RNA sequence: CGAAGGUGUGCUGUGAGGCAUGCUGGAGGUAUCAGAAGUGCGAAUGCUGACAUAAGUAACGAUAAAGCGGGUGAAAAGCCCGCUCGCCGGAAGACCAAGGGUUCCUGUCCAACGUUAAUCGGGGCAGGGUGAGUCGACCCCUAAGGCGAGGCCGAAAGGCG
RNA sequence: UAAGGUGAUAUGAACCGUUAUAACCGGCGAUUUCCGAAUGGGGAAACCCAGUGUGUUUCGACACACUAUCAUUAACUGAAUCCAUAGGUUAAUGAGGCGAACCGGGGGAACUGAAACAUCUAAGUACCCCGAGGAAAAGAAAUCAACCGAGAUUCCCCCAGUAGCGGCGAGCGAACGGGGAGCAGCCCAGAGCCUGAAUCAGUGUGUGUGUUAGUGGAAGCGUCUGGAAAGGCGCGCGAUACAGGGUGACAGCCCCGUACACAAAAAUGCACAUGCUGUGAGCUCGAUGAGUAGGGCGGGACACGUGGUAUCCUGUCUGAAUAUGGGGGGACCAUCCUCCAAGGCUAAAUACUCCUGACUGACCGAUAGUGAACCAGUACCGUGAGGGAAAGGCGAAAAGAAC
């Protein structure tokens, strides 16, 4: 079939990348509640 | 207990019980179901009560005489060895010393 | 340290012009197969160090 | 201030060498301490034949607490327990038993 | 210019292989491993002016390492630089 | 937004209370015009969102001390 | 000279129960009396961890097909080589952009992995392997569309431009 | 400060160092590539592309400094037009982001309970957003009181679930007044006076006392079992040290610390004295903060909710006396009492603990304690926000089993 996961980088890095989480005032919030409990992961850039 | 209240499943459906929490009070890592808090233990007795006891103490140490009286005891000089060869060569074990 | 404690600043230009070239012998001989001792390169590195201290003070 | 050191002459107060006599050798700051020919106990080496290690059994010297041992003083034969004091500006350990300072 | 710290400590080993050793006896080439900041217009101003070989070109690449699994932890290796630097013809490095 | 640059009022909220007294939430928005004001003390004229009270305030007052009050709060003219 | 815990054996009350010693066990524990209880379990298709039956039973994942001689090996149906047979040949042949990230080659190992055996491997370990003026990305310029100094408009967030 | 060290996983290697530059040790200055407010533009964050200037220059490339944006000040070229203004172009100072809780400003919700639900409750509760701080908000009479009075807010206990509010249903809930911690009052709305006069220190000093390393610091031996004394038996010893922990099992005197008493070259805090970058007290005169109180219209806060409702804040419309005066005293007048807004400031009593040091537990021991006693926000599962585990134990010392 087609499935639901189909993979592509210049889409990930645009849709929950660093700079797609930059601008969105609401997303900064998000950052800092991935900062302020510590995950290693922070987003998926790579 | 640090979790969300999402179900792990639902309701009916699978053939298991009702669910209902990651934080459930009968689960492993769950909660206690009457946890209490940190509190205070202080009962209150009156004067007069308080009194009366001091005065019901004050008499079976007179009519089993582990109260004695003494008038002078002391030492002039800040060291402890004394007070303990005091009470070995006065012939007592266990004491209470109250001064005035 | 104490030598190079006093020491001027055009000493330690042709000082340290000689050093790294001694230290990069160190590291080819460390890469090649006749340096069987392992402190020197410590020593080395240290000696560059205790200059580029100095060389902000001077 | 280590009131026991590398490369005294020391006796065994307690455990299975009570009394015994012996060098220290070297030291550890974990602890424990080399005391030389105390407590010989074994070791079985793993012949392997690079730098020549053939094996064999080996019968080694064990360490031993700071705190299971005192000095041995040539001039009580027993129980010395060093103290400390200060002569000529520094630091010197005496004997606070027989008071003898360590010179 | 460039100056001789950068000169010296841009190069790092000389490498060892059997792929190595072809090059240096058909080619008379060098096999350098060196450090990931390097130029070829760099590495070649380097080994011209310190060791006295004439050389021209530098074709310069990236090996990347490999994922090496320590039991349940796991790891990998760094990014080098290595250089196939083809020396001019009439120069033998011992 | 509703920069009344004279007074300084705000859409404040309340209710709409209905004959049931059911109630919903609402705002009061400012009465505000834009004028094109004329000023003596350099001859020509300044664009304000003015409020209503504020239209009786400046010619209370005057207009120099409007431009008085007001560059010393800091919001322009 | 042996405590809790476990284990058995007599013995004792109306019962919750109590008593000591045989064995393992190798540092701990309790009297009478009063004081605070997260105080007693079989049941809630309750929770997490281990073990049964069904049962050494159905299956071993394309009905394209294998047979024999040799090597290696502690034993070869599957490994390497050899030569008979078969199957695709607009694919299951030969390459790249996507996406994965040593799966690539060279030694060595068979415990788990492989739906069987297993010396073989895409498996475990270690070592090598990715060379550009011309070929792909940046780079000069844009399309949809995003941001957007000032600017306008919203309670702040901001919304457009 | 001292004979030990080159962190651990986890052992070999060349080593430093023994009477003081071996290292852990506290303070002081110097080193800190790139990403991130990222700030020279750009970007799919750890990548790319440039400029001006001072540099040398093996004509060959490198080194360093600079440059966003608005807030506010000066300049200089300053449009439609001559003066005027927008507008750029610099230079200087300031501002950006960051994280637990408490505070306080703009908004603002539901299941629920009423055994139904709509007025109401849940509640100005959850949550968004903004700000200044280690405190903040207030605060020094248009208060309260009954014709006796008390004299600002803040903050704890009462009067009390009472007089009120309420489909007078569910429920909401004060004040006057008393008892406590703490109590400090002040200057602006100026024409002329003392001439740098208290005041606050942002500062000049050092002291007291910390603080960031430290130092000394008491006092037992023989024997009975045991593999092992710390045990069992004797006779001792120090106690302004019986807090604890460790060493082959239960120790005051084997090790560290405990009582006590000292230590700082540098740097700093809190209380002090002293001219300081700027202080105007005190003293006579006065004036007494205008589209402002009020009124009408719809809401919200006051315990006040298809009211007899005081009072205060404002969206909109009209708005006077001004000390002879103006307000309030639970509609309203009359009579007395009390006090002067339209301009602000101010210590402490008050809340919380991501973070630092100690001490304590009728707290719990690996399904209990945070989720994490072990490399836990991890392997893993979801494209993303986000959710999230199982899992400790040889030994006295590994001496870990030569052959
Ligand atoms: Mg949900
Ligand atoms: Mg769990
Ligand atoms: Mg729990
Ligand atoms: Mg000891
Ligand atoms: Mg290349
Ligand atoms: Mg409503
Ligand atoms: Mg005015
Ligand atoms: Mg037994
Ligand atoms: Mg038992
Ligand atoms: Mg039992
Ligand atoms: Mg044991
Ligand atoms: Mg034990
Ligand atoms: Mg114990
Ligand atoms: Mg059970
Ligand atoms: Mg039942
Ligand atoms: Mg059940
Ligand atoms: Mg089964
Ligand atoms: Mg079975
Ligand atoms: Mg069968
Ligand atoms: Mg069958
Ligand atoms: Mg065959
Ligand atoms: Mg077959
Ligand atoms: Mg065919
Ligand atoms: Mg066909
Ligand atoms: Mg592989
Ligand atoms: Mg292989
Ligand atoms: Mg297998
Ligand atoms: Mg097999
Ligand atoms: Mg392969
Ligand atoms: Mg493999
Ligand atoms: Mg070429
Ligand atoms: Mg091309
Ligand atoms: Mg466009
Ligand atoms: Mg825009
Ligand atoms: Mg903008
Ligand atoms: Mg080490
Ligand atoms: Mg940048
Ligand atoms: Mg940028
Ligand atoms: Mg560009
Ligand atoms: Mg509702
Ligand atoms: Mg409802
Ligand atoms: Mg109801
Ligand atoms: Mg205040
Ligand atoms: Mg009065
Ligand atoms: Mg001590
Ligand atoms: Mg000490
Ligand atoms: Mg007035
Ligand atoms: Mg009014
Ligand atoms: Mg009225
Ligand atoms: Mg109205
Ligand atoms: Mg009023
Ligand atoms: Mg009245
Ligand atoms: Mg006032
Ligand atoms: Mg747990
Ligand atoms: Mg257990
Ligand atoms: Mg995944």
């Amino acid at each position: 079939m087609k499935r639901t996961f189909q993979p592509s980088v210049l889409k990930r890095n645009r849709s929950h990348g660093f700079r797609a989480r930059m601008a969105t005032k609401n997303g900064r919030q998000v950052l800092a509640r991935r900062r302020a409990k510590g995950r290693a992961r922070l987003t998926v850039s790579k | 207990v640090t979790g969300s209240g999402k179900k792990p499943w639902r309701q009916k459906g699978t053939g298991r019980a009702r669910s209902g929490s990651i934080k459930s009070p009968i689960w492993r890592s769950g909660g206690v179901t009457f946890a209490a808090r940190p509190q205070d233990h202080s009962q209150k007795v009156n004067k007069k009560m308080y009194r009366g006891a001091l005065k019901s103490i004050l008499s079976e140490l007179v009519r089993q005489d582990r109260l004695i009286v003494v008038e002078k005891f002391s030492v002039e000089a800040p060291k402890t060895k004394l007070l303990a060869q005091k009470l070995k060569d006065m012939a007592l074990e266990d004491v209470l010393i109250i001064t005035g | 340290a104490k030598e190079l404690r006093e020491k001027s600043v055009e000493e330690l230009n042709t000082e340290l012009l000689n050093l790294l070239r001694e230290q990069f012998n160190l590291r080819m001989q460390a890469a090649s197969g006749q340096l069987q001792q392992s402190h020197l390169l410590k020593q080395v590195r240290r000696d560059v160090a205790r200059v580029k201290t100095l060389l902000n003070e001077k | 201030a280590a009131k026991i050191r590398r490369d005294d002459e020391v006796i065994v107060l307690t455990g299975k060498d009570k009394g015994k006599r012996g060098k220290v050798k070297n030291v550890l700051s974990s602890g424990k301490v080399i005391v030389e020919g105390i407590n010989l106990v074994k070791k079985h080496q793993k012949p392997v034949p690079a730098l020549n290690q053939p094996g064999g059994i080996v019968e080694k010297e064990a360490a031993i607490q700071v705190s299971n041992v005192a000095i041995f003083n040539a001039a009580t034969g027993k129980a010395d327990r060093v103290g400390f004091r200060f002569e000529d500006g520094k630091k010197v350990r005496f004997f606070k038993s027989n008071s003898e300072t360590i010179k | 210019m460039i100056r001789e710290e950068r000169l010296l400590k841009v190069l790092r080993a000389p490498h060892v292989s059997e792929k190595a050793s072809t090059a240096m006896e058909k080619s008379n080439t060098i096999v350098l491993k060196v450090a990931k900041d390097a130029t070829k217009a760099e590495i070649k101003a380097a080994v011209q002016k310190l060791f006295e070989v004439e050389v021209e070109v530098v074709n310069t690449l990236v090996v990347k390492g490999k994922v090496k699994r320590h039991g349940q932890r796991i790891g990998r290796r760094s990014d080098w630089k290595k250089a196939y630097v083809t020396l001019k013809e009439g120069q033998n490095l011992d | 937004s509703r920069v009344c640059q004279v007074t300084g009022k705000r859409p404040v909220t309340g209710n709409n209370r209905s004959h049931a007294l059911n109630a919903t939430k609402r705002r009061f928005l400012p009465n505000l015009h834009s004028h094109r004001f004329w000023v003596e003390s350099e001859k020509r004229f300044v664009t304000l969102r003015v409020s209503a009270k504020g239209m009786r305030v400046i010619d209370k007052k005057g207009i120099d001390t409007v431009l008085a009050e007001l560059r010393a709060r800091g919001e322009k003219y």
